[PDB]
């Protein structure tokens, strides 16, 4: 997903341990916008919309 | 002498259908023995046809049962008979087990043991056979159940991939899931005269409870032709259903090709699995759901082991009986509300009527068998 | 005093041709005999259908 | 914007339990798929075979076999070369591969028309509201890649409405409006939906002759057998 | 006390007194409820299964008894608890010698 | 009517069951063309025989 | 849970029983299985019934609160 | 070509839940040309307007059809 | 029972729902078979009747 | 899978590409022969002994 400077602004205003899974946004891509993903949901297997 | 009483083939006949003392009392919710088995020998003879024209291949099987519902004679009649008949045969099924817990029969015990397996294996032949047309919602399904059995920790990784034969819901598992929904209800029909077995060791069961010993009627000619009524019943209901309207009980979304990548948002399975799913979805915990529901089956196991009352049925007591149609509104519940979409005030009575199942059936049977109890100078 | 137990009546129950202690039975078994298997028949007709 | 609007249930001539397709529509119907809507939607799972005791004739049904070519195997060299076909033809795709389609629009695939009656919430009146209700975006557009459509789960499509007064004003006399090709498509993808409609009717029609016959009489012999019990009576000797 | 009202408005609501049946009728057999009818003179065991098979004949015709012969709450005849008093006794001595 | 069919139809098995199956073919005969006439009457105009009859 | 022959030992009783050929099919359908079935329903209105009018107040409860939460956005 | 469709919802709108659901339409479009700049732009009177016109359409919907 | 003008795919399926259903039919006529000889009684080589070594 | 176009390939595919596929399909084919072995040799058992007198 090709994304928003501003929107990883909306990604990571939230902090790290808000979640419940503890993962920094910078940790997830290198090009920070281009985020890669196994996009499939890990409780079930389901593509979420 | 005579020949029924002479020839072992004979001899198995006159014990089973002949010379049955069989309770007096028995009305219309007693012929549901009769209703299982003859839904059970028309889903062997529907699927067998079926499987005389199915193509078990990811590829081939859409095409395949299209192939049948508009070319192969009558295909589309004995697929709607099949489908149908499976959910003619919950209906009959949930209600025998209703009698079973409203009459107190299930003091039986090993007999309601081998009716809990014998609901696993329905349960499992039922969810594979679902998977066998190869839609959508299908597909779907049977990705979120496999990674259900995925929560097992250490065991559960190796066992689901173990039943996978690839990555996903491939090839490999259609086959299998048709071998396993091909050759289960043998073994079903196999567990279901063993079920006769330990019922024709106790004896049947009246409504009242006192054991009808003195008022024995033969299971020949009297309830042969009453189960021949019920069965024409339901061969007219199953009948109507199939001819009338097919498209209230399936899915819309069953029709369509399996897309990998889908997941269309009313994705759900069917009713008879709803209740096991509302279950699920109104708990934040993988493992957690699927223990729930392991242990709401394994509370129909406990059942018969919290029978404090002194009595047999709930038939004379009232608040034990207010309590069992309470549970019975609360099981349509938990089904519509496996047939909704998630919603916030559907989550929170979905979570109020799960918790509602547990503590009717768990806390709230012994609670009302003691009031029934010290009430009446006991 | 095995002697003093009497059937009692089923007068709500009989057939119009049972309403009379007159009527030889040989004379009237056929009607009701012709009735029931007539209804039986017909059910084995529908039922070979 | 997550509120769907549910089509009514509307009085059509296959609408009550008794009722029935009218297979001149159908014809009528499947005119308009041939010659308008067969180039942009796939129906692979109906032949020509489908089309001769329904509503054509046999020599016509050569006539459209012969209107549309697809392949002929191997002439001893794996040519492929160009036949026409007499009954044993199906409906060739309009694209060879799925990408083909999305590369002919923003994605977006046109399903196959075998099964959208049975296929969605809402049955042939959700075919007919979505061809019917086509209005203007008070307010909102999202890209300028998609139309507007209320009749739709998102409530843009990627669709132009393909009805515009007298596509192909037809055979008959029956004025091309958008009711008319619309009742034409609804019963013929109700058709296409349900190949076995009328005969299932018939079937309904002596099953409930057979049910009405049946259960005066298999409720007269279970109350005849079981007039024995209901007549017995008890007495005290000690 | 008002709890006599509510075994009363409960004896109205069970139905086994419409069916004219005592308390000594509906218990659930163990074995120690075989013995215990076992342990009753002949009268009263005749009695009572006459009572059951014209209880278990009227339960399922469903036709059930008038008014007047319904039995009350004063004249229940209850005589099995005694027995199963002292069967219950001789059961708790048989497991007390054991567990001793 | 009653006495002479049960005196007669209702004595001998095999008779019973060979007239049951004569009367069961007459009765499938008869309720063939009253069932399929009552199907087109209820549904005349669009049935696939006048179609046919145009043309 | 055995054949006949052994169950019970009961003295003191005899059943008449009555011919099939010898009573009506229907021995008086509409006098008694209406005022039956009216004994029947009036004997479960109030264990039956309130469960589900429970059902139907919590389904349109749970309705109109989705709806008013669905429309005001 | 007079097409009877836009005939029968132009007959029909004029019910007068219809009527007053075009007023609703109108008061969003008030609100809307009033506060700009938004994301909340006029979806739900505009589907209530339509739901209640179909409906009404619905029931008179195959005379000339 | 060609499934066709000739052996075809309806044949294969046939055949493979024949060859599915079949042995479990064998497996409970075996269970008759043995259920009749255990109401006879087995046979010893010598032919003679063998009540009296069992 | 039995489909005809693809059942010589899916045996093939058996008795290759799964793990131990030709060991099972040379069981069930070679157990069947042995199966008509034993069937015989039983066969002739029950002529030859006389025990065909049940
Ligand atoms: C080419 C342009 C056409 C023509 C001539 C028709 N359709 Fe339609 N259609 C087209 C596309 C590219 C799409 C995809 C967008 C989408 O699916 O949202 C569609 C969609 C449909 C659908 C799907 C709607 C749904 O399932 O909710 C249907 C049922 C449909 N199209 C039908 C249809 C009919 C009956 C046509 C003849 C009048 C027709 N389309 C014309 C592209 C095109
Ligand atoms: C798999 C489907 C089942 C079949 C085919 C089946 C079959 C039968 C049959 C033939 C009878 C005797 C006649 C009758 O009263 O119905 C019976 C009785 C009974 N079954 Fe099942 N059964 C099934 C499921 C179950 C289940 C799940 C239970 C619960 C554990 C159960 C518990 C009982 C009990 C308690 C009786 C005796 C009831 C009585 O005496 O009246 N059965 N069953
Ligand atoms: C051994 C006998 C059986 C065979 C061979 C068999 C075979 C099949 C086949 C081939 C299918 C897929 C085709 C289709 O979906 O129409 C199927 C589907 C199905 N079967 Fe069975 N089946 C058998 C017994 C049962 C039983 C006992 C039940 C439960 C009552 C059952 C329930 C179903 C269901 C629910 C489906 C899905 C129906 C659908 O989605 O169309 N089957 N079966
Ligand atoms: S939430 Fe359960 S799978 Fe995505």
């Amino acid at each position: 997903r090709h994304r928003t400077k501003k929107e990883i602004d909306q990604e990571a205003a939230v902090e790290v341990s808000q979640l419940r899974d503890p993962q920094h946004d910078l940790e997830r891509v290198k090009k920070p916008e281009w985020v890669i993903l196994i996009g499939v949901c890990t409780h079930l297997g389901c593509v979420p919309i | 002498i005579n020949i029924r009483k002479t020839h072992p083939l004979m001899k198995i006949v006159n014990n089973a259908f002949i010379d049955l003392p069989a309770p007096s009392n028995i009305s219309s919710w007693w012929n549901f023995g009769s209703l299982l088995g003859i839904c059970l020998i028309l889903q062997i003879l529907t699927g067998l046809f079926l499987a005389m024209h199915y193509t078990p291949d990811t590829t081939t099987a859409f095409s395949s049962v299209t192939h049948i519902c508009r070319d192969v004679n009558y295909g589309w009649i004995i697929r709607y008979m099949h489908a149908n008949g499976a959910s003619m045969f919950f209906i009959c099924l949930f209600m025998h087990v209703g009698r079973g817990l409203y009459y107190g029969s299930y003091t039986f015990l090993e007999t309601w043991n081998i009716g809990v397996i014998l609901l696993f294996a329905t349960m499992a032949t039922a969810f594979m056979g679902y998977v066998l047309p190869w839609g959508q919602m299908s597909f779907w399904g049977a990705t979120v159940i496999t990674n259900l059995l995925s929560a097992i920790p250490y065991i559960g990784t190796n066992l689901v991939e173990w039943i996978w034969g690839g990555f996903s819901v491939d090839k490999a598992t259609l086959t299998r899931f048709f071998a396993f929904h091909f050759i289960f209800p043998f073994i079903i029909a196999a567990l279901a005269m063993v079920h006769l077995l330990f019922l024709h060791e106790t004896g049947s069961n009246n409504p009242t409870g006192i054991p009808s010993d003195t008022d024995k009627i033969p299971f020949h000619p009297y309830y042969t032709i009453k189960d021949i009524l019920g069965a024409i019943l339901l061969i007219l209901i199953l009948m109507l259903l199939v001819l009338f309207t097919p498209d209230l009980l399936g899915d819309p979304d069953n029709y369509t090709p399996a897309n990998p990548l889908n997941t269309p948002p009313h994705i759900k399975p069917e009713w008879y699995f709803l209740f096991a799913y509302a279950i699920l979805r109104s708990i934040p915990n993988k493992l957690g759901g699927v223990l729930a529901l392991v242990l709401s089956i394994l509370v129909l196991v406990i059942m018969p082991l919290l029978h404090t009352s002194k009595q047999r049925s709930m038939m004379f007591r009232p608040i034990s009986q207010c309590m069992f149609w309470i549970l019975v509104a609360d099981l349509l519940t938990l089904t519509w509300i496996g047939g909704q979409p998630v919603e916030h005030p559907y989550i929170i009575i979905g979570q109020l009527a799960s918790i509602m199942y547990f503590l009717i059936i768990l806390v709230m049977m012994p609670v009302a068998s003691i009031i029934e109890n010290n009430l009446l100078k006991w | 005093s095995h002697t003093d137990i009497k059937v009692p009546d089923f007068s709500d129950y009989r057939r119009p041709e049972v309403l009379d202690s007159t009527k030889s039975s040989k004379e009237s078994s056929e009607a009701r005999k012709g009735f029931s298997y007539l209804i039986t028949a017909t059910t084995t007709v529908g039922v070979a259908y | 914007s997550d509120l769907e609007l549910h089509p009514p249930s509307y009085p059509w001539s296959h609408r009550g339990l008794l009722s029935s397709l009218d297979h001149t529509s159908i014809r009528r119907g499947f005119q308009v798929y041939k010659q308008v809507c067969s180039s942009c939607h796939s129906m692979d799972y109906v032949a020509y075979r489908h089309l001769v005791g329904v509503c054509y004739t046999e020599d016509e049904a050569k006539a459209l076999a012969e209107e549309v070519e697809v392949q002929d195997g191997p002439n001893e060299d794996g040519e492929m070369f160009m036949r026409p076909g007499k009954l044993s033809d199906y409906f060739p795709k309009p694209y060879p591969n799925p990408e083909a389609a999305r590369a002919a629009n923003n994605g977006a695939l046109p399903p196959d028309l075998s099964y959208i009656v049975r296929a969605r919430h809402g049955g042939e009146d959700y075919v007919f509201s979505l061809l019917t209700g086509y209005c203007e975006p008070p307010r909102v557009s999202l890209r300028e890649g998609l139309y507007f459509n209320p009749y739709f789960p998102g409530q843009a499509i990627g669709m132009a409405p393909p009805i515009y007064n007298e596509v192909l004003e037809f055979d008959d006399g029956t004025p091309a409006t958008m009711s008319q090709v619309a009742k034409d498509v609804c019963t013929f993808l109700r058709w296409a939906a349900e190949p076995e409609h009328d005969h299932r009717k018939r079937m309904g029609l002596k099953m409930l002759l057979m049910m009405g016959l049946l259960l005066p009489l298999v409720y007269a012999m279970k109350r005849h057998k079981w007039s024995v019990l209901k007549s017995r009576k008890l007495a005290y000797r000690p | 006390k008002w709890l006599e009202g509510i075994r009363k408005w409960y004896y109205n609501a069970a139905g086994f007194n419409k069916l004219g049946l005592m308390r000594d009728d509906t218990i659930h057999e163990n074995d120690d409820v075989k013995e215990a009818i076992r342990r009753l003179p002949e009268n009263l065991y005749n009695d009572r299964v006459f009572r059951i098979k014209r209880a278990l004949d009227l339960s399922m015709r469903q036709q059930i008894l008038p008014k007047e012969q319904w039995t009350k709450y004063e004249e229940d005849k209850f005589y099995l608890e005694p027995y199963l008093k002292e069967v219950i006794r001789e059961r708790k001595e048989r497991e007390e010698w054991t567990k001793k | 009517l009653t006495a002479r069919l049960y005196s007669l139809l209702f004595r001998r098995t095999s008779t019973f069951a060979l007239t049951i199956v004569v009367g069961a073919l007459f009765f499938e005969r008869a309720f063939d063309q009253g069932a399929d006439a009552i199907y087109e009457h209820i549904n005349e105009g669009k049935l696939w025989k006048h179609i046919k009859h145009k043309y | 849970g055995r054949q006949f022959g052994h169950l019970t030992r009961v003295r003191h009783v005899i059943t008449y029983s009555l011919s099939p050929f010898e009573q009506r099919a229907f021995p008086h359908y509409f006098s008694k299985g209406i005022p039956n079935v009216l004994r029947r329903t009036r004997a479960c209105i109030l264990r039956v019934a309130p469960p589900f009018v429970v059902f139907y107040l919590v389904y349109t409860w749970g309705t109109q609160e989705f709806e008013k939460s669905k429309r005001k956005n | 070509l007079v097409d009877p469709l836009t005939t029968v919802r132009e007959q029909c709108e004029q019910l007068e839940k219809c009527v007053k659901a075009r007023e609703r339409l109108e008061l969003c479009d008030e609100r809307v040309s009033s506060r700009s700049q938004t994301e909340e732009d006029c979806t739900e009177e505009l589907f209530d307007f339509l739901h209640a016109r179909d409906h009404c359409v619905a029931h008179k919907l195959f005379n000339s059809l």
